[PDB]
């Protein structure tokens, strides 16, 4: 599965903190990737890996 | 790390092609079948002359 | 540079062009002139970057938008105003095709 959401708020709220970041909102959903490339984000500064 | 969006309009090229829409080759499957349905139906079939 | 205000903000957190279509340098065609003039003005095809969309804003990716208008003619050193407008190296069509 490769990185998707329902929003542009889960996925700046999935760079802001990725271990406590919120798999289910109230109606929309976010769905972090897992792959056997483990591909880094840049959104600005903050980066998850 | 482009945040690209998925709307409907993208989905527009593969859920407007008439392969999409047609049922015959789905029904040119289930009548090919081997072992087809155990039990039928007759109730409001067709519609029925007075 | 003039812009609509429906120009998304996701936009330009990225390292984007000022103006809507990012002029693909050599990823257009190496020496011809209907692929680059093709993928920075006409609008019948989206970017490279963004597939969803031709353009961020149609006041300057177009050819007679006016961010061509009021910005793009050519660079000459000896102008009379002879001023710096720094936003002049995005939209000058002999640079834009000089790579």
């Amino acid at each position: 599965p490769a990185l998707s959401a329902s929003s542009r708020a889960l996925i700046d709220e999935f760079m802001s903190v990725k271990q406590t970041h919120a798999p289910i909102h109230y109606g929309h959903y976010i769905i972090e990737e897992v792959a056997p490339v483990r591909r880094i984000l840049k959104f600005g500064n903050k980066v998850v890996f | 790390n482009l945040l690209l969006a998925f709307n409907l309009q993208n989905a527009l090229k593969v859920l407007c092609h008439p392969r999409l829409h047609t049922p015959a080759h789905t029904l040119n499957s289930l009548n090919a079948a081997p072992a087809p349905r155990d039990r039928r139906e007759t109730y409001s079939l067709q519609h029925r002359r007075p | 540079i003039v812009t609509p205000v429906t120009a998304d903000v996701a936009y330009f957190q990225k390292s984007n062009s000022p103006r809507g279509r990012a002029a693909c340098v050599v990823s257009c065609e190496n020496y011809n002139q209907e692929v680059a003039e093709g993928l920075i003005y006409d609008h019948s095809r989206p970017d490279a970057a963004y597939e969803y969309r031709s353009t961020v804003n149609p006041w300057a990716s177009q050819l007679g938008s006016l961010g061509d208008i009021m910005y793009n003619s050519s660079y000459r050193q000896t102008a009379v105003p002879g001023l710096y407008s720094p936003c002049r190296a995005f939209f000058n069509k002999e640079e834009l095709l000089r790579n």
